[PDB]
């Protein structure tokens, strides 16, 4: 009894939410941050700031350093999660794109730094349609790093249509730093929304403070502050909105599955949990499409932690063990079995 | 006992055509077995012709000959679901890739062998029928399959007497409508959605949509419809015969002209299946017709048909494909149950 | 069955060490801050946020219902804030307890049960007297500066040698210098005229003098010197021989390099002329407290001594319990 | 596990400073948990334990335990009696006998308490200014409140040797009192009639940081009463200032034997000054009744027939039990306190 269970990280670009699986919560998530103890990993280094050099190991969500990436995993299965990992089967998340040497480091750490029993490596994208329930569809995530979307069609995404967006949650509250203090007065982003018409609401154009400093009022850069995704001009990039960047994807496609992704069109991740980006997605998909299709868009509150709902969903699965690396298949056609078999 | 479930997890598979029985059911034998050699490259050669419907009895057979060595749950399952498997031109996604490793491995063989010289004398039957343009003795392989690869030059117009030869060209299946353009993942098998290995996955290119005109009587992917795609009769072989024939006649008694001219067919074949055009078992069958035979037999040549005795490895990586392909398939349909059984 | 484990957490005024029995490694130490600090000079003042430090030691960082728990306490508490510990933990956490006094876990630590420590943590500095392993309540002195007041005064000495530590990330620079560099020195006067994070300073030895002396801060108390041998007058003369050979330096601000030799010394003088002096530091003195609590867990003896769900069924913590 | 409350006093029975109180009390608490109609055995036991005669009460619990082994244990009745033999007390070292004690006498004032006519008082001091004028009192007409009654009881030192002297005298014992003439000093602590500083107390039973005089017994004072008399506390003498108690009280007698209440009202007094002069620390229950059970000293009360209860309650319950508690926790950790000191010895 007691088949071991497992535990699924979720590498992002900010922050690295973990759990185990067969759970509805992940239970911990922390800053992906090292400092340097040889190194302080965590919340921790957060709090020393002062003499340590904080560095980020997961830029724009692809792996840059593994030397400290393995510290966010000591910490993760160590220290967060107070679990030997050699014990427990470790699924970990990918983002899209994803060259094929971090698949093949991945499966070199965990499997000999962390003697893993079982490893597996997905999309994070997909992970997300699967909370939703869906095999097919359109999912935008947006972390705090990278906005992606991709389009995944019965179980697999279609590298040719992924999309990118070097816009994201750690670029709008850096803008709205300029704004802020553009009125002359950590952020408020729960009182941040995105409006229907960005122009009727700027021509309307609530109360916020800490003891310190002083009661400040949101002013009109609440809206604004999202409209970056939508307009990223307000950050000077050309680079085409959320709206966009999701029916140019689409139409990256064979016109017989379009149907189906203007269907099950998936927000994921914690930029979208803007109040309003629902029908302000639509509102702009609908105009450069044709009448006649379906768009919805589907938008659930979990999203947040999305990727690591449909990631337990999936490793609390029994069909499930078969998908799994055993250790010594990596014993036998070494690394590559990431790709023979996470495909 | 967790490998042969799994494979009784692939048989539920309600896409599993014929070419995708074989490789699982043999790697549920290659496993529960572990002498039977000659079994397993017979279903290979088998494979190769397509000719599935004659291996299938030899593994219903086998499995009664050798069922003490088995267990039961393998024995019963294969004669329950081989009876009612159709094979679909279409959606055949393992084979295409079970051919697009050959292409990769006959043209090899021919990088092995080093006269590229027959390619240069065909040149010179080249220029009698309609340089090639080109100032680069024929070297190395790149080029002596892009002036092989040229003979489309040779039009309808210089071809098609050939085409009122045969019986079978008048019943193509192509349908006259334009449907553009599918950036694919890989040519053979053109598909936005396949899983593909990050060791066939190649850079991102544009690929017709075919459509077969399914009205007509007697057309190729009905007759036979275990060649996938729309089953690619290929009109432009004819064209190369123009020159084989013509290159027949004027190199003759040539000690080694069967052995040129299966390099020059068999690469012709490897070429145009690695680049999408076509199918095997289409190139193949132009050339079969009885007045394309003659001419070798005017000369006494025999077709050496783009056949390699040690094709284990491109067998296996299908057997991979298909065991992904089906599994993931059934934790998809898992959760579409489970969640469909939250609503 | 297996042998469940026992918990030992030392609720600090600064740092929280939880860890697991027996181990020779506390598991977790964790700042306690809920930005707002439970424990005062040692004695909890907020409860409230202290059960919540509690739901994070017991679960996010160590991951009760079936695990015993031991939390200690410190000298002289007010008992009601000992019901309380009772209270929490058994309704609360319905823990399947015991509450011990920090110092006579050092002396624990130390191997011995009977001798006068000096624990000097962040929010107090006690010297409290231990015979036959107890507390004595007649001598227990105190002084409310410590360690967290030291850190204080690095900045202020700095302040003015013209480097600037304001901000707070700042401030945690400053800690760390205290916690190493800075040294107690053994003629404070001679080491203060060879005078005439590692931007350097001369402030080294007057920092950790502030201990011996609390006059730099502005305080009306005499030197940890002196709360030892008071302490020591008020306690039998028979027993003072080895009080005084037995005296265990801990806790975390006697971390400083050489508060050793120095406790000898000021004491010695201060001392009979006859009596023996011996100061007993361990390396392990940071975390002596715990490594104290684990032992005793894990004695077989000590497991009755604990108290009974079935015993709890508050006002046991005096009865069965010191 | 309650089989961790049994080897706990398998191994509180074992430690080096147990004694012939700390038995009675640990056993008891350990037949009224072996066990769970014997409620008479813990009483019998119990008015025993108040006069002292543990030995013959050691014995008889321990005929107890075998006519009812069977509901008891192997182990229990072994270890009970192999440690029976080998029992001596130490004045020094008896320390629960302290406890009960000093919670004894809270008991007896709220009797003293729940005893409202205090009258009585009020009366002696017109047999205290006729005892020794030269240093009168002349304090509140009426003593109203225990403790009023009680400072002025407490002076009766007042009286000098010199209007006592001729009734030391007679008595045997008195001259053998063996408080040594060291004058040791004074010595802070937690509870007065424990005068040991260094007890396990509990913090319920603290009480502020008062001085307490350290006494030295003069072991060589032939006759000494720590030596005829062991089981008693902390003895280097025999209640002096009790004789004084006397002489108020002798005048007393005469005045109101006309009185019929007498009988209550003077075991109102000596049963307050065997109570204060317990919890204040200045002398042992035994130190004080021995001397008024003497037979010079009893004569007027059988003059008068007066019979007194020394303070005696049957109801010594609460304060049993609690000192069980005492010895329990005392004894397990006191009993480690050489686990550390000889698992310290494996590092050296």
């Amino acid at each position: 009894e007691e088949e071991i269970a497992a535990l699924v990280i979720d590498n992002g670009s900010g922050m690295c939410k973990a759990g185990f699986a067969g759970d509805d919560a992940p239970r911990a998530v922390f800053p992906s941050i090292v400092g340097r103890k040889d190194s302080y990993v965590g919340d921790e280094a957060q709090s020393k700031r002062g003499i340590l050099t904080l560095k980020y190991p997961i830029e724009h969500g692809i792996v840059t350093n593994w030397d400290d990436m393995e510290k966010i995993w000591h910490h993760t299965f160590y220290n967060e999660l107070r679990v030997a990992p050699e014990e427990h089967p470790v699924l970990l998340t990918e983002a899209p794109l994803n060259p094929k040497a971090n698949r093949e480091k991945m499966t070199q750490i965990m499997f000999e730094t962390f003697n893993t029993p079982a490893m597996y490596v997905a999309i994070q994208a997909v992970l997300s349609l699967y909370a939703s329930g869906r095999t097919t569809g359109i999912v935008m995530d947006s972390g705090d790093g990278v906005t992606h979307t991709v389009p995944i069609y019965e179980g697999y995404a279609l590298p040719h249509a992924i999309l990118r967006l070097d816009l994201a949650g750690r670029d709008l509250t850096d803008y709205l730093m300029k704004i802020l203090t553009e009125r002359g007065y950590d952020i408020k982003e729960k009182l941040c929304y995105v409006a229907l018409d960005f122009e009727q609401e700027m021509a309307t154009a609530k109360s916020y403070e800490l003891p310190d400093g002083q009661v400040i009022t949101i002013g009109n850069e609440r809206f604004r502050c999202p409209e970056a995704l939508f307009q990223p001009s307000f950050l000077g990039m050309e680079s085409c909105g959320i709206h966009e960047t999701t029916f140019n994807s689409i139409m990256k496609c064979d016109v017989d599955i379009r149907k189906d992704l203007y269907a099950n069109t998936v927000l994921s991740g914690g930029t979208t949990m803007y109040p309003g980006i629902a029908d302000r997605m639509q509102k702009e998909i609908t105009a450069l499409a044709p009448s006649t299709m379906k768009i919805k868009i589907i938008a659930p509150p979990e999203r947040k932690y999305s990727v690591w709902i449909g990631g337990s969903i999936l490793a609390s699965l029994s069909t499930f063990q078969q998908m799994w690396i055993s250790k010594q298949e990596y014993d036998e056609s070494g690394p590559s079995i990431v790709h023979r078999k996470c495909f | 006992q967790k490998i042969e479930l799994s494979i009784s997890l692939s048989l539920d598979s309600p896409k599993l055509d014929e070419s995708d029985f074989i490789l699982l059911s043999v790697k549920y034998l290659e496993k529960s077995l572990g002498e039977f050699s000659g079994f397993f490259e017979d279903i290979e050669k088998l494979y190769f012709k397509q000719n599935y419907k004659e291996a299938i009895e030899k593994i219903l057979d086998f499995c009664k000959k050798n069922e003490s060595l088995l267990s039961e749950q393998v024995v019963q399952r294969l004669a329950e679901v081989a009876p009612r498997l159709k094979s679909n031109p279409k959606d055949n996604e393992s084979r295409r890739l079970y051919e697009t490793l050959y292409a990769d491995h006959l043209e090899s063989v021919i990088k092995q062998e080093s006269d590229l010289s027959v390619f240069n004398e065909l040149r010179d039957s080249y220029n009698a029928v309609k340089a090639v343009t080109h100032e680069t003795e024929i070297k190395t392989l790149d080029e002596a399959k892009q002036f092989i690869l040229s003979f489309v030059m040779l039009n309808d117009n210089v071809e098609l007497p050939l085409k009122a030869q045969s019986e079978r060209y008048p019943k193509k299946d192509r349908s006259r409508e334009e449907l553009g353009n599918t950036p694919s993942a890989n040519p053979g098998i053109m598909k936005p959605n396949s899983p593909n290995f990050t060791d066939n996955l190649v850079p991102v290119r544009d690929v017709p949509k075919i459509a077969i005109n399914e009205k007509v009587a007697g057309g190729y992917s009905k007759t036979k419809p275990t060649t996938p795609f729309v089953a690619s009769l290929s009109g432009t072989t004819y064209s190369l015969m123009v020159v084989l024939t013509d290159y027949i006649e004027k190199h003759k008694t040539d000690k080694d002209i069967e052995k040129k001219v299966n390099q020059i067919i068999n690469l012709w074949i490897s070429s145009y299946i690695k680049e999408g055009y076509h199918s095997y078992s289409e190139v193949v069958d132009v050339l079969t017709e009885p007045f394309l035979q003659s001419i070798f037999d005017k000369a006494n040549i025999k077709l050496n048909y783009g056949v390699l005795d040690d094709t284990h490895a491109e067998f296996r990586k299908a057997q991979d494909y298909v065991f992904g392909l089906t599994i993931q398939s059934a934790m998809h349909h898992e959760l579409q149950e489970r969640f469909k059984n939250k609503e």
